């Protein structure tokens, strides 16, 4: 879509269509939270004409519409704030990476937010889309359940500076959140990443391979997910774009930092997986190795025996051997010699 | 000082076989070992430096290698023309030595 | 292209001295090292001095040590080797060399002499 | 010296159609001199060679329109990539043709050639049989805005045709990848196993043709070529962009197959256990009543059991009590 | 408001004002008492232990002007390392590590730092902690500590914590000794999940330095109004102690893995082991038996039985048998 | 950046060594191009390519082969060039890296080329620098990837010969970058043969190149993240010597980079699967081979047993010279070997 | 080491003057070699050990290969022969045809079979 930026042309619609990807269609809702420096506001509609003439107004207002399958919502939205038709084709597609596109009048940034589930080893993403233009930072979600109301308790209970600062805080803010969310996940694996490694270390079960197969390809997933979310958040730090106001500039290094931190331990992470499967195959090698101490001596102790019972057991003649006096006995004590000798070499094995 | 003992003295082979030219140092060299060739009355001629990689200009049959404190000089398939003395030279330290030599006779 | 040439000896009386010259052409005696290489008559090669130019930097093997001195001048692109109450056993195909290093790991280095020159004998 | 690769030879057959903006006419006929006139009409035309073997005729046509020997050794090599050749008199393009059956999963394809030549488009198949009917068809029924366009247009349809043909493949592909997850959740087995090997095998080759295509589409578009009219160049663009859709359904395929091997893949643990508890269990038990009972087998003069009363009874008896003390001692061990 | 700490059983409240011309130490959980220290011109320290109790941060906050959400975060347990910044003061959070000995277990303990104007609160999870020796050497009017400010008392608790943390590693250095002892000794189940969890533990370090690392790089780059200078070089140098610990960590990191890739190769060499020793024995012995099966026939017309003292012939061919499956071994490099 | 070069230990102070491996060949090559007309010339005389410092139009200079320490230097001390970057010139075993001096900019920079029916990934370190008018590039041996560069030149095609040297340096990089691209699906098709090859026959072959892929997939990680790091640079502020209007396309070049290292990563995680699918196989067959022996072992010993019964020399034979005892003994044997196959039929084995 | 070398050529207290700072710098650069070195050392020997893991590992697969082969063809000619060869020797007085022979023959193409059998899917 880099190459002069066009609305791209399926094959089964017609060709100006936009079209929702995902797969919640449940929940539609328009919250709205404008403030001040001393006075804010808040209301809840499905009606987006009431949203509508906020993006002319002044203080810093946050418009949230939550459910995108509604796409004619979408395209109002985009309409009336002059947003580009390929800019909602990303916002409706979810099968996407995170990026940020600068625009002369606004910034695009598509992030994700996943929600690991217990008792279901898997975790699923929801993309969130934002827009930051002029005075209004509009934020587009999938379904209902975000990671931004320590942001809302900010703005209703006066902490910090958010009050004070204008638009580009608020998107500082609500991708601090989201990075402060991702840290949360990470905890979660560890703790999955725990409950695993008790597993592997006391049964080896059958399901545990499959579990640490499946937390594998997880953090495989939460890499693919991450790496473009730095990429994200070094280009909103680096190529400073003129709606960031140059004072907020340096709020977004603390967030690229905490990029690099979680990437570096979704790394360890993928590693310490990686490390409890090298123990599960070895304690199930050692469980093999236990049999074949047993298969194995038994077949050392019997084998030669047999062996020796085979060659005296013939039938040839004109030879002074086989048919003799007393020695059975001595061939008795042969073999005895030979068992109490396997034996003491099995002490210097140090097994049995 | 580091001496590099080059055994045997002096062998004789024919042509087409492998023959192989060991050298061996007193302490640790690390692999600064180069090989000459030295015809009768003629300024010696580099074939291997580094202990193992082929000078540039120099036939590929000539090879080397080092195992450890040893070090051999091979020729796979020997020709007519590689009759000469060989030199082991030790380059770790600043004070270069030479081996004793090893004159491929007939 | 790169040629080296000695002159200056054939003979002298024991406890003698004098200088032989090596002559670069087709490179600078200050981009590389210059080595003198000795063969006794009927004998192996033996390492005498070695010279950079660059620098100055001056080795001698333990046989020879103080009684020559080697020295280089960059303009003239020349290296010399005046010797000193030179002996009997010091009678030897005197050989000039040019050397370069090479790499082998970061705290070792090794030089490998590439072109030699065609020796003068001294008596 | 132009050497074939196409296995069969079974049939050759030539057909070309000359359409304008006022009349329109079609031709078929077996000698190569009959489409030699063609091209000297101003009307775009559109010669269907079906079989490359005959080599004589793509020599005859290629010194004839100016062609230079490399296209037509590429003509003749079938296993090759798609790939697009700008030339400063003609545009050289080769595709892939693709045919999957149900009931016995193969996929075959059949290479396909296209040039592009002032006001005229040659293309030189392999065998009978095509996907572009529907341009024939469109032709002689005066569909669409085709006949009102120079040969460009004729190239786009060609091409968008294929491509279709490449959307339906897809289709199939879904309902076999459909079934073949389904049967494999529900039960698997080692033809559920042969049929997710030969599944990645074709998507493989799927990416493997389509990937450079999509590059293709885009020199064809974004290079701006002199012999494609500035007009044509949205439908260049509108078939770039349905091979990325191709693209992302094949690299999403892929993924969902890889996944299902994997997870076929992940359990084997059992065996090792099992069979081998079994092993030891049974070599340990018989092997020593095998050695009391060779024992005997000792030549000798005398020997005690030969005096002994009843030593048949009494060495089954001590073997038995072997065999009972090892199996309660298996019981010690588990397993 | 909410709760959630792990230890409610212990609650006692610390108050310690000191200065150079008299010194004074508070106990007992007076609520009302630690109120009046904040108008104190020298600085004070109070050290208040056991938040399971929410009245008495609640009150002492209220008292002192901290916004709510503030007391919110010291209530939370699971909180990263952060500073906030704020008119009045400043919250700092940070985690305290102890180590027991023979248990391998990595424990954690929040605790909670804010300084304002002169007066500088704690906030314990549980009774004990490693600011003993400051408070000693607060008691014993020892260094420059008691005339400075509060800000060298934040230094001085945050320095103590670096120290605890350096004891921690010498503890883990000694423990990875023992356990690279016994894993080079003995390897067992045992040892390879004891390492594992240092390998864990080294891990979750690793994790909670970097969030140490970023609080103190605000902590002396964003020079605050209310931290007015006489600590900058102090936490550049806790700053190198962090990075010193972060080396040492990596270190025992490498060790670790080695000991882990040590236990597998051991596991790995002893199942080699014993599966070549039975492999020898079977093909050493099993052929003669198999021979001497063959020649075991009781035919009353044997032609074999006689062949020119066929006897020491085939224990010849037995023993050269034998030779050559030991000599097979050596050849392919076995023993 | 020092004005002290670095003091190595046995080494005359002073001196530059060559690091890499490569000796055989040396050759200058320059391509003097302007508005309206271009120039050729391959020489080995350093003093031919000298005079180039000072002209006005752009100055391509290529000089293959930096074993001659000589002419290296010989160009670092005409062009005014620090010592320490003529030392980090010829070192080799450097990752790829960016440094700003105030005449001029120093980018150190890495091939590869990779081999068919010889799986070997090898690196050639390529260094460039933009002074004045003119862009020097040091390379190792003859065999570089700008000859698309050279033909547009040749050409003039393009706006390359419409501008300045700092877009010359952009054409270099862009085509170094393309073939890391080529170098990629050339990885990538080895993959789907060792995927194909690992999936359907587990040998010691198989492990072999495997491994060696990830060895080189981890190699190609180190060297590309740099890249991606001194690309950034280049594109970021780059006050002195690159003009504004050159920047857009080192960002296309910057998000290039960005795709090519989410590729090396894919391929590692892909390879990891490899390796984990390659011991699942190996497994799977010494279990199966083990159901084969436990098998004929099984139905076997028991046999031997009740072989070695009715094999005693003793007095009592209870069937001494019972009718049909070898036929009955065999009809035990049959019934055991029955039961034991319908038996490990059960299992499915 | 290096970071000690790296105080006292940067730091220069009075004591240490300021003639000697280069030669402090010639042993930082010294102290550079050695760590570098090291490293690589590090880098080679970690190589090393995933080498025998590449080895050893592959000599359990042919072992048990071996072992297999050999078990499953010498215990069920082992068998045959124990069933031909007792002590008790209730068999066929008359020889009939050679049966000695007979027999042998019979061993060698069930090995045969056994062994055709074998290495069809290539598991050996
Ligand atoms: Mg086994
Ligand atoms: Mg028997
Ligand atoms: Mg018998």
């Amino acid at each position: 879509h880099m190459e002069e930026k066009r609305l791209s042309a399926k094959k089964g619609l017609p060709p100006g269509t936009l079209v929702y990807t995902g797969k919640y269609r449940e929940d539609f809702e328009i919250e709205v939270m404008n403030y001040s420096i001393e006075e804010f506001r808040e209301f809840k509609t499905t009606d987006v004409e009431s949203v509508l003439p906020f993006r002319d107004s002044s203080t810093p207002t946050w418009i949230n519409i939550t459910g995108i399958h509604r796409t004619d919502v979408v395209q109002r939205v985009g309409e009336f704030f002059g947003i580009h038709p390929l800019v909602l084709e990303d916002i409706l597609n979810v099968h996407q990476r995170p990026k940020v596109e600068f625009f002369e009048n606004y910034v695009f940034i598509v992030l994700k937010m996943f929600t690991y589930d217990k008792n279901l080893h898997e975790l699923e993403s929801e993309q969130v889309s934002l827009i930051l233009t002029k005075n209004c930072v509009l934020m587009f979600q999938e379904k209902i359940g975000d990671v931004f109301d320590p942001v809302r308790e900010r703005i209703r209970y006066n902490r910090g500076i958010i009050r004070k600062k204008r638009a580009d805080y608020l998107l500082y803010s609500l991708i601090d959140a989201l990075v402060d969310d991702y840290f949360v996940l990470l905890e979660k694996i560890d703790d999955e990443i725990d409950v695993l490694e008790e597993e592997v270390l006391e049964r080896p079960e059958k399901e545990t391979v499959q579990r640490t197969h499946q937390l594998k390809r997880n953090l495989v997933e939460l890499r693919k997910t991450i790496w473009p979310l730095r990429e994200v958040l070094s280009s909103l730090y680096r190529d400073v774009p003129p709606l960031i106001e140059k004072e907020t500039v340096p709020y977004f290094r603390d967030v690229y930092d905490h990029t690099i931190q979680i990437a570096d331990t979704v790394e360890t992470f993928r590693d310490i997986v990686s490390g409890l499967l090298d123990v599960y195959l070895s304690s199930v090698s050692n469980k093999t190795n236990e049999v074949m101490k047993v298969l194995t001596i038994i077949a050392t102790i019997f084998m030669p025996l047999t062996f020796i019972a085979g060659i005296y057991g013939m039938n040839f003649e004109y030879m002074p051997e086989l048919r003799w006096k007393w020695g059975y006995p001595v061939v008795l004590a042969v073999m005895g010699v030979i068992a109490v000798i396997m034996v003491v070499y099995f002490k210097k094995k140090k097994w049995l | 000082d580091i001496q590099m003992t080059q055994s045997p003295s002096s062998l004789s082979a024919s042509v087409g076989d492998r023959v192989t030219i060991t050298c061996r140092a007193s302490q640790s060299v690390s692999s600064a070992v180069a090989w000459y060739q030295q015809k009768p009355g003629k300024a010696p001629k580099l074939l291997i430096y580094s202990a193992s990689s082929l000078y540039s200009g120099v036939p590929s049959r000539f090879s080397g290698s080092r195992s450890g404190t040893d070090f051999t000089l091979t020729i796979s398939s020997l020709q007519p023309e590689d009759f000469a003395t060989y030199y082991c030279q030790q380059s770790s330290s600043s004070l270069i030595t030479f081996g004793q030599g090893t004159k491929v006779e007939i | 292209e790169v040629q080296l040439v000695e002159s200056g000896g054939g003979l002298v009386q024991p406890g003698g001295s004098l200088r032989l010259s090596c002559a670069a052409s087709g490179f600078n005696v200050s981009y590389y090292s210059i080595h003198w290489v000795r063969q006794a008559p009927g004998k192996g090669l033996e390492w005498v001095a070695s010279i950079s130019s660059s620098s100055g930097s001056t080795s001698y093997a333990d046989s020879v040590k103080g009684r020559f001195t080697i020295s280089a001048d960059t303009s003239k692109n020349t290296a010399y080797l005046q010797m000193n109450s030179l002996r009997a056993e010091d009678t030897a195909v005197y050989y000039c060399a040019r050397s370069y290093w090479y790499y082998i790991w970061s705290y070792s280095y090794g030089n490998a002499m590439d072109y030699w020159g065609q020796g003068t004998l001294v008596t």
